[PDB]
């Protein structure tokens, strides 16, 4: 409930961006950047409990995979925005 | 019980009329005090206090004609309290900040009288020795931390130090497992340090610790590299998306400077610029230049070619960042 | 949690606004939970404060997913 739940919740947060319309560039951009920054600060905070061991722990691997998921969610939004041929969204 | 009475008589003779205030061979040649260390562990190597906690079995061996016996063949291992009734060298660690002999169960001392007069006197000492570290290449730095054993009151005309067993005097250094350090080398030096009161013998036990870089990739380098790669995403967003690109830029810049400040607050307030500081500032240059690249794009547009600038940045930023990494890691590794 | 609900009075066609508000609210809920738990020892169970923070997190996350649901019903 201190590391694993926050990491899973930020990954599920990044996976909310997929259900928002592609035209909402600011909203999905802030989604991705906020999730990435939250993942970064979570990774930094998690290491503070245990010593400065050189090797990577299982928490480190779980955090790395969650980081890859949120980073890839933002990369996916960037890819979607690359092919976004129009600015105006659906109306009426 | 007869041998018990014999040993009691021998030790009573040894302690009878024994002047603890006078060293062996007082008014004579200096007494040769050999030393040998058994490094139990090295812990708390902290740059904030510029010190390291060293636990060790510190043994000193010295001849003493007053403590010579020949009736008993075996070596007498006496209770540690007898150390209070015997002359022992007044050695100290010049860079020690806080030291103690371990307390439980009893005073962690050993006294062993040999028939020839040799006294093996051992202590289990936990000392927080001062090590002034040069963090200019931190975390890719080798630290030369020393322990300076010296006789406080007796000059070289009254005492001599030597590593008993030469390079084999200090043992157990290889078995030490520091969390973020690797002890690549250790050396033993014998010196004669001159103060205004005279010349004193000196033993310098120096460990050249090498800092492990793996942890700093996990906590320091990789997050900043990822943030720079994230800041590169703004180049892939069209210039009209002012809110998105500006938010990406400012979030990345602020998180970069926050990371730098948070890391540097833990470390001491050293004036010079470290290697981690060098990398963080370099990547702050990249992310701030990404934000200023969007700024230039916006000014050039509002105030084809702008797509040219955006596209050229889109490929040159990762290339220049990779060459910055090449130069940095080649210089420091 | 109270200011999370003001997202409901905002216009549906304000993704940049409601999304940012919900994101800030949920991330602040996470920050408050972590700050409170850091003061306490590494205790391996949920406390009453923990369960109240978790309930309020569920509420703010539900508000964020409420905007998500509205956006997916209108556009998608
Ligand atoms: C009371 O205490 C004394 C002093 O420790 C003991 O007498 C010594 O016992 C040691 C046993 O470890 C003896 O050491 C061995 O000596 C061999 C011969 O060395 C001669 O030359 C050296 C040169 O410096 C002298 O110091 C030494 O006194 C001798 O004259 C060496 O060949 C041995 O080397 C290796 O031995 C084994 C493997 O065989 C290894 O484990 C060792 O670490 C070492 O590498 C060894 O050094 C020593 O000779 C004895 N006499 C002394 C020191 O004067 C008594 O036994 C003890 N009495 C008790 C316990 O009842
Ligand atoms: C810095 O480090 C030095 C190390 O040298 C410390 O100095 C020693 O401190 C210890 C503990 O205070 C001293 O031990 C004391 O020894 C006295 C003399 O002992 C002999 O004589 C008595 C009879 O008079 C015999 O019984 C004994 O076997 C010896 O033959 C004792 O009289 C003291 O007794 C006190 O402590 C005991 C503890 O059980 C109590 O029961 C008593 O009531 C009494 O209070 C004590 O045992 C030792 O002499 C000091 N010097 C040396 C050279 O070791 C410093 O204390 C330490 N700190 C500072 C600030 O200097
Ligand atoms: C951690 O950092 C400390 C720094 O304090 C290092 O300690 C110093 O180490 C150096 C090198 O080991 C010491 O300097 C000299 O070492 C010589 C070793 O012998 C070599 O050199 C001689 C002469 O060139 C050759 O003949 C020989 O074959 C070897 O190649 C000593 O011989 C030196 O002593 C001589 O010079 C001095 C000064 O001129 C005279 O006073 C002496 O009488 C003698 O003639 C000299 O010791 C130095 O002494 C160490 N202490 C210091 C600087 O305080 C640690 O080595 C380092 N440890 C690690 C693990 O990094
Ligand atoms: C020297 C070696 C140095 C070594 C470093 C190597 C550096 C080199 C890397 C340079 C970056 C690569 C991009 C270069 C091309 C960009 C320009 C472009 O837009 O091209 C094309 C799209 O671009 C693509 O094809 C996308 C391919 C890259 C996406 C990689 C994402 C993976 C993220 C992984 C990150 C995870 C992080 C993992 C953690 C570590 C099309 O462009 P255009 O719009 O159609 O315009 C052209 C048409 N015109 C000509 C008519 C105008
Ligand atoms: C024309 C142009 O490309 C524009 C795009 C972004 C602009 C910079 C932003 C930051 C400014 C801080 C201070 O006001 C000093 C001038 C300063 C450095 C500006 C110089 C002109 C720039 C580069
Ligand atoms: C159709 C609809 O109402 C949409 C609106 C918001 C969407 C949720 C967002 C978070 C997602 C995380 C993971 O992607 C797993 C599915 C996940 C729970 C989604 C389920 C479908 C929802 C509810
Ligand atoms: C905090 C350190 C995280 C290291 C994990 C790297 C993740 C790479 C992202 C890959 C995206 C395809
Ligand atoms: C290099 C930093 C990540 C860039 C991710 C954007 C990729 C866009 C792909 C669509 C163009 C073909
Ligand atoms: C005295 C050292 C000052 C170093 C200033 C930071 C250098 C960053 C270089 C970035 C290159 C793109
Ligand atoms: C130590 C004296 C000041 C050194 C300042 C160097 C600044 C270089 C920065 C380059 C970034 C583009
Ligand atoms: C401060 C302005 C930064 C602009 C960076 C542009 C990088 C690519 C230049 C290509 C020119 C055609
Ligand atoms: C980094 C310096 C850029 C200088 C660009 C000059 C632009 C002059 C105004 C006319 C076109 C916007
Ligand atoms: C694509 C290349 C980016 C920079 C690679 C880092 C090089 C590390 C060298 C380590 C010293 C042996
Ligand atoms: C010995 C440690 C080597 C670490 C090298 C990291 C290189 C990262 C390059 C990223 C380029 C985008
Ligand atoms: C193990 C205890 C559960 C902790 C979370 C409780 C959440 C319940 C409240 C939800 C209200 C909608
Ligand atoms: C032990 C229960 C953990 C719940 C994880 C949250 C799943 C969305
Ligand atoms: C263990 C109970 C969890 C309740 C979750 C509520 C819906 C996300
Ligand atoms: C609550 C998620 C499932 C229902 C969504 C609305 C109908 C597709």
């Amino acid at each position: 409930i201190q590391t694993y739940l926050p990491c899973i919740m930020t990954v599920i947060l990044s996976q909310v961006s997929f259900w928002l319309n592609r035209e909402s560039v600011p909203a999905r951009t802030v989604f991705g950047v906020t999730t990435v920054l939250t993942m970064t600060t979570l990774s930094i905070s998690a290491r503070n409990s245990l010593p400065k061991v050189a090797y990577a722990t299982a928490m480190d691997w779980f955090i790395a995979v969650c980081y890859a998921f949120v980073f890839s969610a933002l990369i996916e939004f960037a890819t979607v925005n690359y092919f976004t041929k129009r600015g105006y969204a659906w109306d009426g | 019980p007869s041998n018990m009475s014999l040993v009691k008589e021998t030790v009573d003779r040894l302690l009878k009329g024994y002047d603890i205030r006078l060293r062996p061979d007082f008014g004579g040649p200096p007494v040769a005090v050999g030393m040998n260390i058994d490094i139990a562990s090295i812990d708390m190597v902290s740059e904030v206090n510029m010190d390291y906690t060293l636990t060790m079995y510190f043994q000193q061996a010295w001849r003493d004609k007053r403590l010579s016996y020949n009736v008993i063949p075996l070596n007498l291992t006496l209770d540690n309290r007898v150390a209070d009734q015997l002359w022992v060298p007044d050695t100290y660690f010049l860079n020690d900040k806080k030291s103690f002999v371990h307390g439980v169960t009893v005073k962690n001392r050993m006294i062993r009288l040999h028939p020839d007069g040799t006294v093996l006197y051992g202590l289990r000492i936990t000392t927080t020795a001062a090590c002034m570290m040069d963090l200019r290449r931190y975390p890719l730095d080798e630290q030369n931390c020393t322990l300076e054993i010296e006789s406080y009151g007796y000059t070289t005309d009254d005492i001599e130090f030597y590593w008993r067993g030469d390079d084999n005097a200090v043992t157990g250094v290889t078995k030490i497992e520091l969390p973020q350090f690797s002890i690549v080398d250790y050396k033993l030096i014998t010196k004669k340090v001159v103060f205004s009161t005279g010349s004193y013998p000196r033993l310098s036990l120096s460990f050249k610790l090498k800092r492990n870089i793996g942890y700093f990739i996990l906590q320091t380098y990789m997050p900043s590299i990822l943030i720079t790669i994230l800041s590169w995403v703004s180049f892939w967003i069209n210039y009209d998306a002012s809110a998105a690109r500006v938010a990406l830029g400012i979030t990345t810049v602020l998180t970069m400077t926050t990371i730098n400040t948070h890391l540097r607050e833990t470390l001491p307030k050293i004036p010079y610029v470290k290697a981690i500081d060098m990398y963080l500032m370099g990547c702050f240059v990249f992310v701030f230049m990404a934000l200023l690249e969007y700024a230039l794009v916006n000014y050039i547009f509002f105030g084809t070619d702008v797509n040219a600038i955006d596209r050229w940045s889109r490929i040159f930023f990762p290339v220049v960042f990779s060459f910055f990494n090449i130069v940095y890691w080649l210089y420091y590794v």
